[PDB]
RNA sequence: UAAUAGAAUAAGAUAAG
RNA sequence: UUUUUUUAAAUAAUUU
C-alpha cells in the first residue's frame, strides 16, 4: 500500500519527470537491494522508469562497479541494462589514473574492447615513467585479466616492477607473479628473474601468497620446477596446519611438474586426506585426479576420498561425471555405490550434456558390467543419434565404441555414425575401429558401405599388427567384404611376421593367406 | 505524349547551375593561388575570404533547395556536379558537418527517386557510386541499390575513356586510409568497367597504363580481362622512367606475366637510371629472385637451364655492384636485399657491404638509446647471422650492439 | 528453458538448424527455435568467441534481420574483440554475415577477409573448405584471398587430403565465385579420380554441376565425367536426371549414347518428375539444343498434372522452352498462363520479362495473365538490361497496352539505355514492329533516336 | 525452387506472406475451441457504444513483451543504419532521410517480428470482434507513433474516418496501445465523450493546422469546427484524458474526435495503432487503397494479403 | 564498501559476364 | 599432374 506522498513520488519517478543523476540511482538501488518494506523490485514499471533515468545519465561520476551493480540489479528484475562504454581520454585528460580507469570499467563492467586497449597502451607508452609502483600492479593485473597480447608492454611493466623489489609487498609480489605467469607471450628471462625474486623472501608468505605462487606455477610449466622445490620444503614445516584448498593447489603442482621425491608427496597426501572434508566440488574433483595421476589411490585413499565425493555425487556438475568415471575405472578397488549414483546423475542430465561430454561418459561405460542393465544404455543411444551431427571424429569413436561395448543394438544408428564418419575420412584404426564394431552387430550392411570401408580399411593394413589384422578379419568377414584388395594387403601384412604358413598358424589365418 | 524524364548525364538548365560555375570559379582562384605560392599570410587571408564567399553560396544553394521543389525539376549533369562540389568541398574543408549532411541527404533521397524510376544511366551509377564511396557517406538503401545495379555487366560495355580514367583516379588516389566497409564495393566500381579498359588496351597512354595496372592491384584485383593491358606494357619497356620500372616490375609479378625475357629489359632498364635508391634496387632484387625460381633441373631445357642462372646471376651482380648510392629507410629492405644476394649466391664488393650494415648501424642505435618512438628480435637474428656470414670486421660496431641488444632485450617477440 | 544458460542455447539452437536444414524442414523446430532466440541477450554473461559465433549465425540462419537485438550484440561482440575470432570460427562468423547487408556486416567481412588472407598458408583440409564455402555465401572479389586459398587448397591435394564431401564443396565454393583456375579444377579432378570409389552417385552428381557451371572448356574431362556417370544412370534419382541433363547441356558438347540413357531414365521416372525437374530437362534440352518430341510430350503429359505446383521461375522456364520448340499444348499454356497470373508478384526481373516474350512470342493472348504481368512490370523496369527492355517492350506492344503508367517507366528505361537499345542487329525488326504499333506519337524522342 | 541450404530457414521478403502468425511474443494462437478466454463482458461493450470509446480492464501484454515491441519501435527509426525492409512500410517520417521531434510508421506489421504478432493477439482481436457485431476481423494498418523528450509535439482534435472516405461503410475500430507510461504530461489521449453520433454519425470539418505555435491553442482549435449545440454537450462533458500504463489498451470508434498530447517528459514516448475493419467493408472508387496495393473495382469487398483475417467466429 | 575462470566439434546447386 | 607465389608501390586528369 502506497500511501498519496509516496505514491505520488513513485508516480513521479514512474513519468521520467525526475532528472536523476547516477549516484541518486546507485543510492534508490541500494536502498531496494538492502531494505524491501517498498516493494521497489516488485514494480516493473518504476524499475523501468528508474532504468531509463539511469541511461540518460552521467555515469563517469560513479565508480565502474557501482554501474556494475545497477545493471546486476536491473538485470536480477528481469530488465536488460548495460552501462556505457567510457570513452578514450584525449588532449589534456591523459593522465596514469584516467587510464587505468578504462582497463578497470573494461573489466568489471564486462565490455573488453581490444581497439581502445590498443590505443589506452600507445597513450600509455610514453608516460610509463609517472606510474606510482601500485599503478604498475594494478596495470598488470588489468592487462592480465583481460587477456591481451602485448606481451611486449606488460614485460616492460614487469620489469619496471622489479626494479622496485623493496617497495613492494609479498602480496604484490605474488599477484605480480600470478598476473605474469597468466600473459602467454612473456619472455622467459623476466620469468626467471621474477621467479628468483619470489624465491626470496620465502617465508613472508602468506596462504593467500602460497595459493597465488601455486597458481603461478602450475599456469608456468616444469620448466620452472626447481622454484616449486622452493615451495615444498617452504611449506614442509607449516603443513600439518593447512588450508584444504591449498594442498589441493599442491597436489595439482605435484602432478604437473612430475615430482620425483616421493616422500614430500606422500607427506602432502597423507595431510590433505585428513581436511579433505572441507573442499568444494572442484577442488574435490581436482585433488582426486591429482591423486589418481600421482599413483597415490590406496584402498584407504580411495574410500575416505569417495565417500567425500559421493556428498556431492547427488547434484554434480556435468563436467565432473566423466572424470571421477575414469578415476573409479583403473583401479582394483569396490566403487560400486559411487558408480550407481553417478550413473543415476548422468541420466538426469543427458539433455544437456554436449557430445563430447557424452561420447566421454559412454567410452567410460562401454565395459563396465553393470551398465548394460541400464536405461542409460537406451537413453543415451537416443540422445547420441539426436547429436551424430555435432560429433566430431573424436565424439564419433568414443560414442560408437561405448554403445557398442554395451550391447545396445540399433541398425539405424550405426548406418548413420558410419555414413557421418564417411564425410571426413578416418586418420586413425583407433578411429575407424568403432564403426566397424557397432555394423558387425547386426551383420549387415549396404553392398556400398562395406565397399567405402574396405576402401578405408585397404591403405591401413601396411602398419597394423597381427591382433588388428585379426579384429579387422572377423570385422571384414560379418560384415560381407568381397573386394580382393583387402584380402591381399592384410595377407601380405601378415607374411610379414610370419613369413610362411605354418601348421599351427590358427584356422582363421589360413584363410586369410588364401585371400578370399 | 509520354512524361518522360531522362536528362542527358554529361538544356534544362536551372540555377544550379550558376551555383556551381560560382563555385567553381571560387575553387579555380583558390588553386591558382595555391600554384602561385610555389606572403603566406595575405595568401590565406584571400584564401578565407574566397572559403567565406563560397560557404555563403552553399548556404543559399542548400535553402533553395530545401525551401523549393528544385530537384525534381533540376536536369542531371548538375545533380551530379552539386555531388561533385558537396563532396570535394568537405576534403577542402570549406563546409561544416550539419550543411554537408543536409545536403547529401537530399542529394541521395532524389538519386534513390530517379533510380526508382529508371533513368540512372550506366555512367551516372558509376559516378555516383565513386563520389559517394570514396567521400565515406553510408546510406544503406542507396549503398544496396547500387551494388545490385552494378552487376549488369552488360550495361557497362560502351563507357567513354575520360569517364574510365577518371573513376580509376579517383578511387586510386583515396585508396590509402579508406575505410573497410568502404573496400569492397570499390571492387565492384572497378570490376564493372573491367571489360571496357580491357577493349581499350592499345588506347590508353603509357603513364595512364600504368595508373590503370596500379589501381586494379592496390585493390587486390587482377583480372583476367586486363590481361592485355599488361602484356602491351611488357612489349612497350624502354618508354617507361627508371623509377617506373620498377613498380613495372612488381605489376608484372603480380599478374603472372612476370618471365626471364622481360626481366632483362628491365633490370638493364633500371640501371639506365642516374642514380639507384631502395624501391628500383628493391624491385631489381625481387625480380631476380622471383626469375630464379622458375627454372627446372629437369624439364624439356635441363640441360640449358644452368646458363640461365648464370646470367641471372650477372645481371643480378650488376645491380649489386651499386648498392651504395641507394638510401634504406627502414630495415626489412635491408634484409630482403641481402636475403636475396645470399639465396642466389650473389658476389657483393666489401664497400657497398660496408655502406649497407653502417646504415642499419644508425636504425639499431635509435631503436635501443630512444627506446620511446619496430625491429623485432628474429629480424634482428637474421642482421646478426647476415652480418656473422659476411665477416664481423665490416661493421665491428654494429656486432656488439645488436649482441648488447639481445643480452638488454629491447626488440619484442614476433608474436607481440 | 530458463535454466539453460546462453553456452547450451547456442549447442541446442545449433542442433535444431541442423536438423532443420537436412532432416527435413519442419516448421515446428522453425517456429520453436525463432521463439527461443527471441528471447536471448549476450549481455552481462562472459561467453566464448565459438558460443557468440553459433548464436549470430543460428540467429541469422532462421529469418532474424540486421534490426534484431541478439544479431546486433552477436555483430557488436565480433567488431570489438576480432582477434577471438580464430580460424576455427571465422567461417561461423561469415556465413552469418553474408546475408547480413549493413556497415557492420560489410566492415566485419572484411576484415575477415583480410584474416584469412593472411593466414591462408596454416590452415588444413576442414578450414580451407570451410573458409572457402563462407566466402562463397558473402559475394566478395578478393581475388588475391581467392588465389591464396586455392595454392593452399592445391597443396593440400597434391598429398592426398581430401574426401569427397571436401571435393564437392571445394567445387562449389570456387564454382559459385567464379574463380576460373585450370589447375585448381584440375587437381580437384585427379583427386576425385585417385579416391575412386569413395566417390558415390549422391556425391558425384554435384561435383559434374559445379565443374560444367564453371566453364573451363575441356573437352577431355567431359567425356570422363560422361563414362564415368554412364554407368551410374540405372542408381540416379529423379533429381540427379535432371540435374545431369542440366550439366551436360552446360558442357556443351554432344553426347548422343549418354543422353540417349539419360532420356530412358527420365522417361522411366517420369511419375516422379516434379514441376522443377520438368522445367531443368527443358531448359537444358533448349540450351544444348536437340528436339526430341518422344520425351517432350511425355514431359508436357507430367507438367499438365503439377500445374498448381509450378513456381514462377519454372513457369517461365518451362513456356520459354516449349515456346522455343514451337510445341502446341493449348490446355497446358491456358493453365500456366492462369497461374502465373495468379502469382505475378513472385516474378523478378528477367523471369518476367522471359515469361511475357515468351507467351507474346506464340499467338497465344490472354487477358487474365497481360494485365497482370503488365502491371507487375513497372517494378522492375529499373533492374532490366537494354535487351530485355526491347524484349519487353515487344512483348507489351503485343498485349496492346497503352496505359502511360505502365509504359513511362519501360520508356525511361529504354531511353536512358539507348545506344544499346538501337545497336542490338537481332532486335532490328522488333524494333519496327515497337514503332508501328505506337506510333511517332508516343515518346517523340525514341522515335527521333530510332530515325538517327 | 531450389531454396539454398543456407536459406532454407529464412522468412519472405515482407511479413505480409508470412500467412498466419509467428510464434515471439505469445507462441502460437489457440485452438479453434479455445478462444472463448478472450471474451469481454458486455459492459465493456455498452460503455464502448456509449462514450465511443473504452479502456479495456486488463494489460494486454507483460512487461517483457512491451520491452520487445518498444525496441522493434527504437529500431524503426534508426536513422542511422536504416532499418531492413524499410521499403515495406506504407509511409515513414523518415522519407526525408532526417526525421524530427515526432516519428511516425505506417504498416510496420510487414517490417519486424513482435508488430506482425500483435496483429494477431487474440486479447483485442476478440474485443474487437465483438465490438463489430461478431464478425470477420480484418487488419485495416498499422501506425507507430514516437515523439521525442521535451519537444515532442501533439496531434491536434481529429476523426479517423476522415481519412477513410475512400471506404464505403463506417465498420471500423481502433486499438491504441501504450508501449510506455503515459499522461497529459507526455502523450496522453483525449478524447470527446459522446462525439461519435453528433452529426448524425457524419464528420466535422477538418481543423486548421498551424505548426510551431504553443501545445494550449494546439487543443483549444475545437471550439472552430464544433457548432452552438456541440458547444454545449462540451460544456456539459468536457473533453477527458485517459492515462495509460506500460501495457494497457483502448478501444475507440472511428467517428469520436481524438486527439494525442505533447511530450514535456525527460525520455521518448511511444504508442502503437492497430485499425481494424468488419467483414462487410467496400470500396467507393477503382484504384489501390494504400501505396503500392491490391487494387479493386467498384464496391469491392476489401480482401487480399494486404488485409489479413485475424480472427473469425465460425 | 564490494571482481575468480574449466569445455575444443566439417553440408553440398542463384537462367553470367 | 607439374603451372605458377615474397613491394611502403600513389605520375592518369578535370570542370562532373
Amino acid at each position: 500500500a502506497r500511501p498519496s506522498a509516496l505514491h505520488l513520488i513513485f508516480e513521479r519517478c514512474k513519468l521520467n519527470l525526475v532528472e536523476f543523476t547516477a549516484q541518486d540511482v546507485y543510492q534508490i538501488c541500494t536502498t531496494a537491494y538492502n531494505m524491501d518494506t517498498l516493494g521497489m523490485l516488485q514494480d516493473p514499471d518504476f524499475m523501468r522508469g528508474l532504468h531509463d533515468a539511469f541511461r540518460r545519465s552521467d555515469q563517469t561520476v560513479i565508480s565502474p562497479f557501482q554501474a556494475n551493480l545497477i545493471a546486476d540489479t536491473f538485470r536480477k528484475v528481469g530488465i536488460n541494462s548495460m552501462p556505457k562504454e567510457v570513452s578514450v581520454p584525449e588532449e589534456d585528460a591523459i593522465s596514469p589514473e584516467s587510464l587505468i580507469l578504462v582497463l578497470r570499467n573494461m573489466n568489471i563492467t564486462k565490455q573488453r574492447d581490444e581497439r581502445k586497449i590498443n590505443e589506452v597502451l600507445k597513450l600509455m607508452f610514453p608516460i610509463l615513467d609517472e606510474f606510482s609502483p601500485t599503478q604498475l600492479s594494478l596495470t598488470v593485473t588489468e592487462l592480465a585479466r583481460l587477456k591481451s597480447t602485448n606481451a611486449d608492454f606488460v614485460g616492460k611493466l614487469a620489469k619496471r616492477i622489479m626494479e622496485y623489489n623493496d617497495d613492494l609487498s609479498a602480496l604484490d609480489i605474488s599477484s605480480a607473479a600470478v598476473s605474469l605467469a597468466y600473459c602467454p607471450g612473456i619472455s622467459h628471462n623476466i620469468l626467471y628473474r621474477m621467479m628468483q625474486i619470489v624465491e626470496e623472501r620465502m617465508g613472508e608468505f602468506q596462504p593467500e601468497d602460497y595459493i597465488n605462487v601455486l597458481h603461478a606455477l602450475n599456469t608456468l610449466g616444469p620448466k620452472f620446477v626447481n622454484t616449486f622445490r622452493k615451495i615444498v620444503e617452504c611449506g614442509l614445516q607449516h603443513v600439518e596446519n593447512m588450508d584444504a584448498v591449498t594442498l589441493t593447489n599442491y597436489m595439482v603442482c605435484f602432478s604437473t611438474m612430475d615430482y620425483k621425491q616421493r616422500e614430500h608427496i606422500d607427506i602432502y597426501a597423507d595431510a590433505l586426506v585428513e581436511v579433505a572434508t572441507d573442499l568444494s566440488e572442484k577442488d574435490l574433483v581436482m585433488a582426486f585426479i591429482a591423486l589418481q595421476r600421482l599413483r597415490l589411490l590406496s584402498d584407504t585413499m580411495f574410500g575416505t576420498m569417495a565417500s567425500c565425493v559421493i556428498r556431492y555425487a547427488a547434484k554434480m556438475d556435468p563436467r565432473n561425471i566423466a572424470p571421477i568415471m575414469d578415476i573409479c575405472s583403473t583401479v582394483p578397488h569396490a566403487s560400486d555405490h559411487l558408480m550407481k549414483v553417478l550413473m543415476d546423475r548422468a541420466v538426469e542430465c543427458t539433455r544437456i550434456l554436449t557430445a563430447n561430454q557424452l561420447g566421454d561418459i559412454l567410452d567410460i561405460l562401454g565395459l563396465y558390467p553393470p551398465a548394460r542393465e541400464h536405461p542409460l544404455v537406451q537413453l543415451f543411444g537416443k540422445q547420441a543419434r539426436l547429436r551424430l551431427d555435432l560429433m566430431g571424429p573424436d565424439a564419433l569413436a568414443n560414442a560408437t565404441r561405448g554403445l557398442a561395448n554395451l550391447g545396445y543394438a540399433d541398425p539405424e544408428y550405426y548406418a548413420q555414425a558410419a555414413e557421418t564418419g564417411f564425410r571426413y575420412g578416418f586418420k586413425d584404426w583407433t578411429l575407424l575401429e568403432p564403426m566397424l564394431m557397432g555394423l558387425s552387430i547386426t551383420g549387415q550392411c549396404p553392398p556400398t558401405m562395406v565397399r567405402v570401408l574396405g576402401s578405408h580399411i585397404a591403405p591401413m593394413a601396411r602398419s597394423m599388427s597381427l591382433m588388428e589384422i585379426e579384429r579387422a578379419n572377423r570385422y571384414l568377414r560379418r560384415l560381407g567384404c568381397e573386394d580382393d584388395f583387402v584380402y591381399k594387403a592384410m595377407a601380405s601384412r601378415v607374411l610379414q611376421f610370419v613369413k610362411e604358413v605354418t601348421p599351427e598358424m590358427p584356422e582363421d589365418l589360413q584363410v586369410l593367406l588364401q585371400r578370399g | 505524349p509520354l512524361p518522360v524524364s531522362y536528362s542527358p548525364g554529361s538544356v534544362t538548365s536551372t540555377a544550379i547551375t550558376a551555383h556551381c560555375d560560382v563555385l567553381s570559379e571560387c575553387v579555380a582562384k583558390a588553386d591558382e593561388l595555391a600554384v602561385q605560392l610555389k606572403t603566406q599570410e595575405g595568401m590565406e587571408e584571400f584564401v578565407e575570404e574566397l572559403k567565406t564567399s563560397a560557404t555563403n553560396e552553399m548556404t543559399a544553394l542548400v535553402k533553395q533547395m530545401q525551401t523549393t521543389p528544385l530537384l525534381q525539376r533540376a536536369g542531371m549533369h548538375e545533380l551530379r556536379r552539386t555531388l561533385y562540389y558537396t563532396t570535394s568541398l568537405k576534403e577542402r574543408d570549406w563546409l561544416e558537418e550539419k550543411q554537408y549532411t543536409a545536403a547529401m541527404r537530399m542529394l541521395t533521397v532524389e538519386v534513390l527517386r530517379r533510380d526508382g524510376d529508371g533513368v540512372l544511366s550506366a555512367d551516372d551509377v558509376l559516378y555516383v557510386t565513386t563520389h559517394v564511396v570514396t567521400a565515406n557517406f553510408y546510406n544503406r538503401h542507396l549503398w544496396n541499390r547500387m551494388e545490385k545495379s552494378l552487376l549488369k555487366f552488360s550495361n557497362y560495355e560502351n563507357i567513354d575513356m575520360s569517364s574510365v580514367k577518371a573513376f580509376s583516379t579517383r578511387l586510386f588516389k583515396t585508396r590509402r586510409g579508406c575505410a573497410k566497409e568502404t573496400l569492397d564495393i570499390r571492387r565492384k566500381v572497378l570490376l564493372a568497367m573491367s571489360r571496357r579498359v580491357g577493349v581499350l588496351a592499345n588506347d590508353f597512354d603509357l603513364p595512364s597504363l600504368l595508373g590503370v595496372l596500379q589501381c586494379y592491384t592496390v585493390h587486390d584485383l587482377t583480372p583476367f580481362h586486363l590481361e592485355p593491358l599488361a602484356i602491351r606494357a611488357t612489349n612497350h619497356v624502354g618508354d617507361f622512367t627508371p623509377h617506373e620500372c620498377a613498380t613495372l616490375a612488381h605489376v608484372l609479378r603480380k599478374w603472372r606475366t612476370m618471365r626471364l625475357e622481360v626481366c632483362e629489359r628491365l633490370v638493364e632498364r633500371i640501371c639506365t637510371s642516374d642514380q639507384l635508391t631502395h624501391h628500383m634496387a628493391n624491385a631489381a632484387m625481387i625480380a631476380i629472385r622471383t626469375c630464379f625460381n622458375q627454372v627446372s633441373d629437369g624439364g624439356r631445357n635441363a640441360m640449358n637451364a644452368e646458363p640461365t642462372r648464370q646470367k641471372l646471376r650477372a645481371m643480378g651482380e650488376q645491380i649489386g655492384c651499386r648498392l651504395d648510392e641507394v638510401e634504406y629507410p627502414a630495415l626489412p629492405v635491408i634484409l630482403s636485399i641481402l636475403d636475396v644476394v645470399v639465396t642466389l649466391k650473389i658476389y657483393v664488393p666489401k664497400k657497398c657491404l660496408q655502406v649497407i650494415f653502417s646504415q642499419a648501424n644508425d636504425m639499431v642505435a635509435i631503436v635501443m638509446e630512444q627506446k620511446d618512438d619496430p625491429i623485432t628480435a628474429e629480424e634482428g637474428r637474421q642482421l646478426q647471422a647476415l652480418l656473422s656470414h659476411y665477416g664481423n670486421d665490416l661493421a665491428p660496431e654494429l656486432s656488439q650492439r645488436m649482441k648488447e641488444a639481445f643480452r638488454e632485450g629491447v626488440l619484442p617477440d614476433e608474436a607481440s | 528453458v530458463s535454466h539453460l544458460s546462453a553456452r547450451n542455447i547456442a549447442t541446442e539452437a545449433l542442433q535444431m538448424k541442423k536438423l532443420h536444414q537436412e532432416r527435413g524442414g519442419n516448421p515446428m523446430l522453425a517456429q520453436q527455435a525463432r521463439r527461443v532466440l527471441f528471447a536471448t541477450s549476450i549481455a552481462g554473461q562472459n561467453l566464448d568467441a565459438r558460443s557468440v559465433a553459433l548464436l549470430l549465425n543460428t540467429a541469422v540462419y532462421f529469418g532474424m534481420e540486421s534490426d534484431a537485438k541478439l544479431v546486433r550484440e552477436c555483430i557488436d561482440y565480433c567488431l570489438k574483440n576480432d582477434k577471438l575470432i580464430t580460424v576455427d570460427v571465422l567461417p561461423i562468423v561469415v556465413t552469418a554475415c553474408a546475408t547480413l547487408k549493413s556497415r557492420d556486416a560489410r566492415e566485419v567481412i572484411e576484415m575477415q577477409a583480410q584474416k584469412a588472407a593472411r593466414n591462408a598458408k596454416f590452415l588444413d583440409a576442414k578450414d580451407v573448405t570451410n573458409i572457402i564455402s563462407a566466402f562463397s555465401k558473402t559475394g566478395i572479389n578478393h581475388e588475391k584471398l581467392f588465389a591464396f586459398l586455392s595454392r593452399r587448397v592445391q597443396t593440400l591435394a597434391r598429398v592426398g587430403e581430401f574426401e569427397a564431401a571436401h571435393l564437392v564443396i571445394l567445387a562449389n565454393a570456387f564454382s559459385r565465385l567464379r574463380y576460373r583456375d585450370k589447375f585448381l579444377f584440375g587437381a580437384i579432378a585427379r583427386r576425385a579420380m585417385s579416391l575412386r570409389e569413395r566417390v558415390t552417385v549422391n556425391e558425384l552428381v554435384p561435383l559434374i554441376v559445379a565443374f560444367s557451371k564453371i566453364g573451363l572448356k575441356d573437352p577431355k574431362l567431359s567425356k570422363r565425367f560422361a563414362t564415368k556417370a554412364m554407368e551410374y544412370v540405372d542408381q540416379m534419382n529423379a533429381e540427379q536426371v535432371a540435374s545431369m541433363f542440366m550439366a551436360f547441356a552446360y558442357f556443351g558438347i554432344r553426347y548422343d549414347q549418354l543422353f540417349g540413357v539419360l532420356t530412358n531414365r527420365a522417361v522411366e521416372l517420369i511419375d516422379e518428375f516434379n514441376a522443377q525437374y520438368i522445367s531443368t530437362t527443358l531448359n537444358a534440352f533448349q540450351r544444348i539444343g536437340i528436339n526430341n518430341p518422344e520425351l517432350f510430350d511425355n514431359l508436357a503429359e507430367r507438367a499438365l498434372a503439377v500445374v498448381q505446383d509450378h513456381d514462377a521461375r519454372d513457369i517461365s522456364k518451362t513456356v520459354t522452352a516449349l515456346a522455343h520448340f514451337g510445341l502446341k499444348d493449348e490446355e497446358l499454356f491456358k493453365r500456366l498462363a492462369s497461374h502465373a497470373a495468379s502469382i505475378a508478384d513472385q516474378f523478378d526481373a528477367m523471369g518476367l520479362v522471359n515469361t511475357a516474350h515468351a507467351f507474346a512470342r506464340t499467338n497465344f493472348l490472354q487477358q487474365d495473365m497481360a494485365v497482370a504481368l503488365s502491371e507487375r512490370s513497372v517494378y522492375v523496369c529499373r533492374l532490366l538490361d537494354a535487351g530485355e527492355t526491347r524484349r519487353l517492350l515487344w512483348a507489351l506492344a503485343k498485349f496492346q497496352v497503352r496505359d502511360p503508367k505502365i509504359l513511362t517507366p519501360v520508356f525511361n528505361r529504354c531511353l536512358a539505355l539507348h545506344y544499346d537499345f538501337f545497336a542490338d542487329p537481332t532486335g532490328s525488326e522488333e524494333i519496327e514492329e515497337i514503332f508501328d504499333f505506337y506510333g511517332p506519337n508516343f515518346c517523340p524522342p525514341l522515335y527521333q533516336l530510332y530515325i538517327s | 525452387s531450389y531454396v539454398l541450404k543456407f536459406l532454407r530457414g529464412q522468412l519472405p521478403e515482407d511479413l505480409k506472406d508470412v500467412n498466419g502468425a509467428l510464434g515471439c511474443l505469445y507462441g502460437t494462437l489457440p485452438d479453434v475451441d479455445e478462444f472463448g478466454q478472450f471474451v469481454i463482458s458486455p459492459d465493456v461493450v455498452n460503455s464502448f457504444h456509449q462514450f465511443g470509446y473504452v479502456k479495456m480492464p486488463i494489460p494486454v501484454l507483460d512487461h517483457q513483451q512491451i520491452d520487445k515491441l518498444a525496441d522493434e519501435v527504437n529500431e524503426l527509426a534508426n536513422n542511422v543504419e536504416h532499418h531492413p525492409k524499410t521499403e515495406r512500410l506504407y509511409a515513414t517520417s523518415l522519407a526525408d532521410l532526417t526525421g524530427g521531434p515526432l516519428f511516425f510508421c505506417q504498416g510496420q506489421w510487414r517490417a519486424a517480428w513482435g508488430m506482425h504478432d500483435l496483429i494477431y493477439l487474440p486479447t483485442i482481436t476478440v474485443a474487437a470482434s465483438q465490438i463489430l457485431n461478431n464478425s470477420l476481423v480484418r487488419l485495416w494498418y498499422d501506425e507507430v507513433f514516437m515523439k521525442a523528450a521535451r519537444t515532442g509535439p501533439c496531434v491536434p482534435w481529429q476523426q479517423n474516418y476522415a481519412r477513410w472516405q475512400h471506404t464505403k461503410p463506417v465498420n471500423h475500430v481502433t486499438v491504441m496501445i501504450a508501449l510506455d507510461t503515459m499522461n497529459k504530461d507526455r502523450g496522453a489521449p483525449c478524447l470527446v465523450p459522446g462525439s461519435h453520433r453528433w452529426r448524425e454519425g457524419g464528420l466535422l470539418p477538418p481543423v486548421s493546422y498551424d505548426p510551431t505555435k504553443d501545445e494550449a491553442h494546439q487543443l483549444n482549435t475545437i471550439w472552430e469546427i464544433i457548432n452552438e449545440e456541440e458547444g454545449e454537450m462540451l460544456m456539459d462533458t468536457p473533453p477527458v484524458t485517459v492515462d495509460l500504463r506500460r501495457g494497457e489498451a483502448l478501444l475507440i470508434h472511428p467517428l469520436t474526435l481524438f486527439a494525442t498530447h505533447g511530450n514535456r517528459s525527460l525520455d521518448a514516448v511511444r504508442c502503437c495503432f492497430i485499425h481494424y475493419m468488419g467483414e462487410k467493408t467496400y470500396a467507393v472508387q477503382n484504384g489501390p487503397l494504400l501505396p503500392h496495393t491490391t487494387k479493386f473495382q467498384a464496391d469491392a469487398m476489401i480482401q487480399g494479403p494486404f488485409y489479413p483475417v485475424v480472427f473469425d467466429p465460425a
